[PDB]
RNA sequence: AGAACUUUGAAGGCCGAAGUGGAGAAGGGUUCCAUGUGAACAGCAGUUGAACAUGGGUCAGUCGGUCCUGAGAGAUGGGCGAGCGCCGUUCCGAAGGGACGGGCGAUGGCCUCCGUUGCCCUCGGCCGAUCGAAAGGGAGUCGGGUUCAGAUCCCCGAAUCCGGAGUGGCGGAGAUGGGCGCCGCGAGGCGUCCAGUGCGGUAACGCGACCGAUCCCGGAGAAGCCGGCGGGAGCCCCGGGGAGAGUUCUCUUUUCUUUGUGAAGGGCAGGGCGCCCUGGAAUGGGUUCGCCCCGAGAGAGGGGCCCGUGCCUUGGAAAGCGUCGCGGUUCCGGCGGCGUCCGGUGAGCUCUCGCUGGCCCUUGAAAAUCCGGGGGAGAGGGUGUAAAUCUCGCGCCGGGCCGUACCCAUAUCCGCAGCAGGUCUCCAAGGUGAACAGCCUCUGGCAUGUUGGAACAAUGUAGGUAAGGGAAGUCGGCAAGCCGGAUCCGUAACUUCGGGAUAAGGAUUGGCUCUAAGGGCUGGCAGCCGACUUAGAACUGGUGCGGACCAGGGGAAUCCGA
RNA sequence: CCUGGGCAGGGCGAAGCCAGAGGAAACUCUGGUGGAGGUCCGUAGCGGUCCUGACGUGCAAAUCGGUCGUCCGACCUGGG
């Protein structure tokens, strides 16, 4: 069945620590405990290690990623800007 | 004690027949098996430390 | 139900003082010590985890007593590579050598055209 | 404690010098020969009493022999 | 205590008033589930080894035993009897319909051969 | 001489496996043990003691220190300081005395040829001397017996490691093959030439051994906590057998005790495998309690590896144990017979191995040591004759220094003492029960905690009841008492929607007969063999049922602090 | 700071998963499995609230007895 209606993953804390804090911890605990699809092997076995380290069960290929998700949107912006300024007139 | 993840990049030493091992701060988006290019005229991508 | 005790003058249940229990010929439950388990040498350099096959797995200083069959595999890169690394590195080295020959003769043909 | 199976290899080992003692033990269903050479106790188990008697007959004479009960 | 334990095995001294832990403490839910589902998940193998159920319906009943549908071995066997008796009826009726279709296609192709021979 | 206390017997008790038990670390220092005394000390006494006096007792290549580094501490170089000195641990330093081969030279032994020494060439980061753990790292020993006191040390028997062996102990590999031509019937031999730094399996890998230097690479050493689950052991439990003991008023094929195989080697179970081959899968399939896995190769079949602490074998029945007898005063680890069996079950306990998962802005030690691999400078017999070498099987020699007694505590330590205080760990049975809860027994200890006798006044200190009323007492429901376990019902206001909540309130609970359900193993749906749980029914006891022990009063509100 | 050691049973039942029912979709409902928590009753352990209980020239220059708080942790603890 559906055992909780709102708290989702944050129900392990209970009635303490505060509403907005649980609300803001929800949206990134789901991110850090979610399995991600590896861009290398194509399986869905990414798992977060210690902070900043991501690991896939197949092929043991360990990628330095974001602290809570797999890619920071700012980091994707920086990578697009780096390839643009790369092929901009060859330095 | 450091929030940054720490990369262990191995180099070839051009003077003694020996591999040397250094410790770089892991730039966002490198992974085990990506080559790291460093030097003056090194091409510009993520991880490539250059002047 | 015979309660039984350490034989040495240790007391603390350390990692080194790790014990089992047996039965004497003299009809008595005694408390016999145990050498620690020696994990096998694991694979060379970054590959999928798993110890190297066909190696007598012991503590380090045990390896002085052992003969020169039970420490290595008959293959080249015996007790270091896990043989999937061997059948990768051979193909990798050969193909990179062939690509270097192709790039070198391409430079030669480019200079011939120029 | 090592176990010998052939009579030949046992006998050669018995004549292999600095083996100082042979015990002979009789049993309900078999008979055993103990050789105390060095670093080891060489046991030959055999079930045929006639073979044991002819082996002890052909046993080398300078070596000590002790029967156990 | 041997006399008392034989009285326990009869089923005496075991009402409400001489229990003190909960039912989940006396015989746990996880233990009930492990025993129950190891029994039901090896009975399906004992059928699948022989021929009691084919490879495709094995997986459906495997998931339906993983889900809390079947309580025990007897009603599992009663339900496998019903599914097998349903599959046999449906395959019999389909084979009879395919026999009728084979008769009609045979007759049509033979009539086409008859008209071909009337042409040549 | 003397007995409320000493010792023995009998009886009744306690500690009740998280102990008043069996042993240790730190500490104590002879208290350990025997003999003798009872003057003082033990707060009464004492024939006794941890008191006094005499005399004994601590045996180790394989137990630990020694060795390694950790948190750190500390010296020279350097700097500072009136100055004993301080700072400082790579910083401002010429901080390696070693080796490989080669050459020149010398010396000595069997001057064959080995062994030294001097010089020269080549090579060689030390992230720095040295110290730092009787719980971290660290090769290698277990069983039986033995004393008034020892014990993995003494003995008996069985093993193992580390070194060393130069004229290289003894064997085995390296190793002896093939062609040519001739002779010989042939078997073989002659002569010439050539090879020979091992072999097998498609693999995963295997065998008894398998030349290797400077150097380089890697692994082991080397990893947290918590869940689950599987195997193995030990213990407990059940059924049958065998020895001995108890009960027999009446019954009880009854109750209890006892019922063994060391390290090391070989083999076989078993478990695990991210380890290979054949082979292509979707109507998706395989598997866990949970997951998880699959074209980067699932299922299926066949192979391979590791742990093998389990079983068998060697040790090993000669011992050990139980029991029944026979001899020697003693001195005998005497002597002899008999036996030391079968099986089964398990959310059972405890330990360990392995798998997998969860948790993290915690990522969970370093080094001595040892090994493998990459490379191939070199080394060696050159042929009918054998070496360079060897981590293989045997054989020889040695393993130095120190600690080792005992308490480890309601009497050997600290606390001014034989002081309810304090102090670090291991093993831990049966029943009830959820359980290591509390209560009662068994192994194993013990005399009630620095005294006894007589009587049962007050006040006490700990405990327990009370007719009626139920907070009226008192600053105050302080104290004590009520509910208390489980099952089945039922659960509000409020709210961060997770709770509140075991809310509040009810009922039921015993003994004894059953009934129903919940499984394993066999065979071409049927036959044998078993676990402890749940639901229901009847009978019945003086309304009695968590019967002792175990054990939440509750609600309504306010203030403050998440 | 380093190196080791230690913590019985149970109640509450999140994420993830499975099955069934409904829905056109979004998704919802029901029964299991699952075992998270600076989580709840409670053992050892650690503290010391109340009785202003015992003692108060004591057993003791801070103890004892009931009654207590917390026990996977910002936990407890030995040695260096
Ligand atoms: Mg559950
Ligand atoms: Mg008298
Ligand atoms: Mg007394
Ligand atoms: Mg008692
Ligand atoms: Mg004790
Ligand atoms: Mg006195
Ligand atoms: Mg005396
Ligand atoms: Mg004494
Ligand atoms: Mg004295
Ligand atoms: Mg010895
Ligand atoms: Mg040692
Ligand atoms: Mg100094
Ligand atoms: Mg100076
Ligand atoms: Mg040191
Ligand atoms: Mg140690
Ligand atoms: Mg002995
Ligand atoms: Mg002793
Ligand atoms: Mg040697
Ligand atoms: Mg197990
Ligand atoms: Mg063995
Ligand atoms: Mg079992
Ligand atoms: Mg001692
Ligand atoms: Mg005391
Ligand atoms: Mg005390
Ligand atoms: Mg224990
Ligand atoms: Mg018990
Ligand atoms: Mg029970
Ligand atoms: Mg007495
Ligand atoms: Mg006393
Ligand atoms: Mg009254
Ligand atoms: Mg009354
Ligand atoms: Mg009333
Ligand atoms: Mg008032
Ligand atoms: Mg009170
Ligand atoms: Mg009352
Ligand atoms: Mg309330
Ligand atoms: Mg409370
Ligand atoms: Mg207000
Ligand atoms: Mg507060
Ligand atoms: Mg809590
Ligand atoms: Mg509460
Ligand atoms: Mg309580
Ligand atoms: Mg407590
Ligand atoms: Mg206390
Ligand atoms: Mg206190
Ligand atoms: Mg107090
Ligand atoms: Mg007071
Ligand atoms: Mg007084
Ligand atoms: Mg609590
Ligand atoms: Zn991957």
């Amino acid at each position: 069945a559906k055992r909780t209606k709102k708290v989702g993953i944050v129900g392990k804390y209970g009635t303490r620590y505060g509403a907005s804090l649980r609300k803001m911890v929800k949206k990134i605990e789901i991110s850090q405990h979610a399995k991600y699809t590896c861009s290398f092997c194509g399986k869905t076995k990414m798992k977060r290690r210690a902070v900043g380290i991501w690991h896939c069960g197949s092929c043991m290929k360990t990628v330095a990623g974001g602290a809570w998700t797999y890619n920071t949107t700012s980091a994707v912006t920086v990578k697009s800007a780096i390839r643009r300024l790369k092929e901009l007139k060859d330095q | 004690g450091r929030g940054a993840p720490l990369a262990k990049v191995v180099f070839r030493d051009p003077y003694r027949f020996k591999k040397r091992t250094e410790l770089f701060i892991a730039a966002e988006g490198i992974h085990t098996g990506q080559f790291v290019y460093c030097g003056k005229k090194a091409q510009l991508n993520i991880g490539n430390v250059l002047p | 139900v015979q309660r039984l005790t350490y034989r040495r003058r240790l007391s603390y249940n350390t990692a080194s003082n790790k014990t089992r229990l047996s039965r004497t010929p003299g009809n008595r439950i005694v408390y016999l010590y145990t050498k620690k388990v020696g994990k096998a040498p694991k694979s060379a350099c970054g590959v999928c985890p798993g110890r190297l096959r066909g190696v007598r797995a012991v503590r380090p200083k045990v390896l002085m007593r052992l003969s020169k069959t039970k420490k290595h595999v008959s293959r080249a890169y015996g007790g270091s590579m896990c043989a999937k690394c061997v059948r990768d590195r051979i193909k990798r080295a050969f193909l990179i050598e062939e690509q270097k020959i192709v790039v070198k003769v391409l430079k030669a043909q480019a200079q011939s055209q120029k | 404690p090592r176990k010998i199976e052939e009579i030949k290899d046992f006998l050669l080992t018995a004549r292999r010098k600095d083996a100082k003692s042979v015990k002979i033990k009789k049993n309900k269903d078999n008979v055993k020969f103990k050789v105390r050479c060095s670093r080891y106790l060489y046991t030959l188990v055999i079930t045929d009493k006639e073979k044991a008697e002819k082996l002890k007959q052909s046993l080398p004479p300078g070596l000590a022999v002790k029967e156990l009960k | 205590c041997r006399k008392n334990t034989l009285a326990r095995r009869k089923g005496r001294h075991m009402g409400i008033g001489k229990r003190k832990g909960t039912a989940n403490a006396r015989m746990p839910e996880k233990v009930t589930w492990m025993r129950r589902m190891r029994i039901l998940r090896r009975l399906l193998r004992r059928y699948r080894e022989s021929k009691k159920i084919d490879r495709h319906m094995y997986h459906s009943l495997y998931l339906k035993v993983k889900g809390n549908v079947f309580k025990n071995k007897r009603i599992l066997m009663e339900h496998i009897h019903k599914l097998k008796a349903d599959k046999a009826r449906k395959k019999l009726l389909a084979d009879q319909a395919e026999a009728r279709r084979s008769k009609t296609k045979e007759a049509r192709k033979r009539r086409e051969e008859r008209l071909q021979a009337k042409k040549e």
